[PDB]
């Protein structure tokens, strides 16, 4: 048995500026990538001895990933705020973890897409990875518009795929 | 990169009949795939999307797409089309980290003919609300199989084939209009006539 | 490999 | 809803062109595309989230401003007769979901001294027609217009029609050599027999025609071209 999980993270900071991402990869519970945008040259790298043998192309493609994943976070924070009625100097972290579990043989066991607003969960796809769950009301409207624009199968996508192959290799690499 | 491609630029089919538009793309491991429908004078509407699974996406008005990871296609079929079905229809795809922007087909432009019931074929002569030696020849109630084809004079004008519906009664009628500024009603439309009507 | 959200909340 | 003004615009080669688009929905993506034949939809410039500008494939030529979350401009500050086209606004909160507005046609002059308001006539059913399908077909013809930006509508005792009515679906060149030739453009009405023949029924042929702005400058002696609605009519005949 195994487990894939991505935690990305971004905090707005106050007025003027852009927010702090960081972006964190763990096989089975153990970190093996990262993303930080403080840092003098934001890209991906390893964490382990392992994801050093992968090509330089590997690490732009997911520091490019990074690097819209940014963008998502900036303009998703100022949603948030906006469903919430917060004035616009608080600042606010907003957390998006995903991954999966896969069995002993290969196949995928169990698949996570979840959101936490400043802290409080906000909205996770549930078990069968069709449906949503959404804590309060602002969730709600989230849950909706992802009902209607179908979300769940966009991300059913990754985990059914990427998730698994990507889980098997790094797993090659152990 | 990303190149979408529809094979057919102009689709005509006879009403309730069996309708496919071919969409084949370059590869992606990737594919978000979607058919935009475009009727006449206004924009495009989301018709069908696919991002993954039951790679069958079925439309509730009879359409449905099917994604073929081997084909690398999307093809759009409908069991029976209705004739409010003619419109310019848009396959488009997006692949990972660009999932935003998309990419278009050029489109196909699909005419629905209308299953005449009763041709009885005529050209008739139309005389101005002004000025009564103007007048205009207007071949009208062909069934959809015949095909107007343009002047041989060049300063001769013919339109092409214009299908019209009085709902009020559901009745659909073909039409072409000619005029010119020797000039009658037999000698004009010197293409393919049906011999069985009236003058 | 990360993925891409993409859906606006 | 996405919607855009103006919806018609006419200018010269040189002019200065601004596209509005304003979005109900509060989607984060905004698109500004033309559709040309044979080209279909080309992305021009677009924009994620108030404030963001992003390149499009064919960005030459334009420039786009994203002011609010709602509101999205498209620049045409020195116009091309390449850049007339139709252009589309979208928005979208989702991968690949768009939302298309209405559309905006634009034309671009190279001169503006072949530029020509239509002539309009409405040519009377046939007697022939009457007796045989118990039908009356009435036709109306607009032409002579530079340039193809034209819209035709019937009118039945003041309420526009819908029901029997069929228009060219695109203009024919009345000289197809010239590459500034005129249009013509054709319509067909077809009501019930004992409709037209009522004296009472009143029959409408209008033909919106866009052409030179009132500011607009012109320097030729004859009337001038402009925007303007040109209308032909018929009454009902009973005989």
């Amino acid at each position: 048995p195994h487990s894939m999980r991505y935690y990305e993270t971004a905090t707005s900071r106050r007025g003027l500026g852009e927010p702090r991402y960081t972006s964190v990869g763990y096989v089975d519970d153990k970190e093996f990538v990262r993303f930080d945008s403080d840092a003098e040259n934001p890209r991906y790298e390893p964490q382990v001895p392992w994801m050093e043998q992968e090509g330089p192309e590997y690490w732009e493609r997911i520091t490019q990933i990074a690097k819209g994943q940014e963008q998502w976070f900036r303009v998703n924070l100022r949603t948030l705020l906006g469903y919430y009625n917060q004035s616009a100097g608080g600042t606010h972290t907003l957390q998006w973890m995903y991954g999966c579990d896969v069995g002993s043989d290969g196949r995928l066991l169990r698949g996570y897409e979840q959101f936490a607003y400043d802290g409080c969960d906000y909205i996770a796809l549930n078990e069968d990875l069709r449906t949503w769950t959404a804590a309060d009301m602002a969730a709600q409207i989230t849950r909706r518009k992802w009902e209607q624009a179908g979300a769940a199968e966009y991300y059913r996508a990754y985990l059914e795929g990427e998730c698994v192959e990507w889980l098997h290799r790094y797993l090659k690499n152990g | 990169a990303q190149s979408v491609t529809q094979p057919d630029a102009r689709v005509t089919v006879s009403e309730g009949a069996s309708l496919q538009l071919r969409c084949k793309y370059s590869y992606s491991a990737t594919p978000y795939l979607f058919w935009y429908v475009q009727y006449p004078r206004q924009g495009l509407q989301m018709l069908l999307k696919y991002y993954s699974g039951d790679p069958v996406v079925q439309g509730v008005n009879g359409f449905e797409a099917e994604f073929s990871k081997s084909d690398s296609s999307f093809h759009l079929r409908k069991a029976s089309v209705h004739w409010s079905d003619s419109a310019v229809y848009f396959c488009a795809v997006s692949a990972k980290g660009t999932g935003s922007k998309l990419s278009f087909g050029k489109g196909a432009k699909l005419t629905v003919s209308p299953n005449i019931q009763n041709p009885d074929p005529a050209v008739y002569q139309l005389r101005d609300s002004k000025s009564s030696d103007k007048s205009v020849c207007l071949f009208t109630d062909f069934d959809s199989q015949t095909n107007v084809s343009q002047s041989k004079d060049s300063d001769v004008y013919i339109t092409d084939k214009c299908v019209l519906d009085m709902r009020s009664m559901d009745f659909k009628s073909n039409s072409a209009v000619a005029w010119s500024n020797d000039f009658a009603c037999a000698n004009a439309f010197n293409n393919s006539i049906i011999p069985e009507d009236t003058f | 490999v990360p993925y891409m959200a993409e859906f606006g909340m | 809803a996405v919607t855009q003004s103006p919806r018609n615009k006419v200018t010269v080669t040189g002019g200065n062109v601004t596209l509005s688009c304003r979005q109900t929905n509060s989607h984060n993506y905004m698109y500004w595309y033309r559709q040309d034949t044979g080209h279909g939809l080309r992305l021009i410039h677009y924009s994620y989230g108030a404030g963001n500008l992003q390149i499009g494939d064919v960005p030459d030529g334009y420039k786009a401003t994203r002011t609010t979350q709602e509101d999205f401009f498209l620049l045409l500050e020195l116009a091309s007769p390449s850049q007339t086209s139709l252009y589309f606004c979208a928005s979208s909160d989702a991968p690949g979901q768009l939302y298309f507005g209405e559309g905006s046609k634009l034309t671009v002059l190279e001169d503006l001294k072949n530029v020509f308001p239509p002539e309009v006539a409405v040519f009377e059913p046939s007697e022939a027609e009457i007796s045989h399908t118990q039908k009356a077909t009435l036709v109306c013809l607009a032409t002579g217009f530079y340039p193809d930006h034209v819209e035709l509508s019937w009118w039945v005792n003041g309420k526009e029609v819908h029901s029997g009515v069929c228009t060219d679906p695109q203009p024919l060149k009345e000289q197809p050599a010239l590459n500034d030739s005129r249009y013509a453009l054709s319509s067909r009405l077809r009501v019930s027999a004992t409709f037209w023949q009522n004296p009472r029924n009143h029959f409408r042929c209008q033909v919106q025609f866009y052409g030179l702005s009132e500011n607009d400058e012109w320097t030729q002696d004859r009337a001038k071209p402009v925007t303007q609605i040109v209308s032909a009519e018929a009454w009902g005949r009973a005989d």
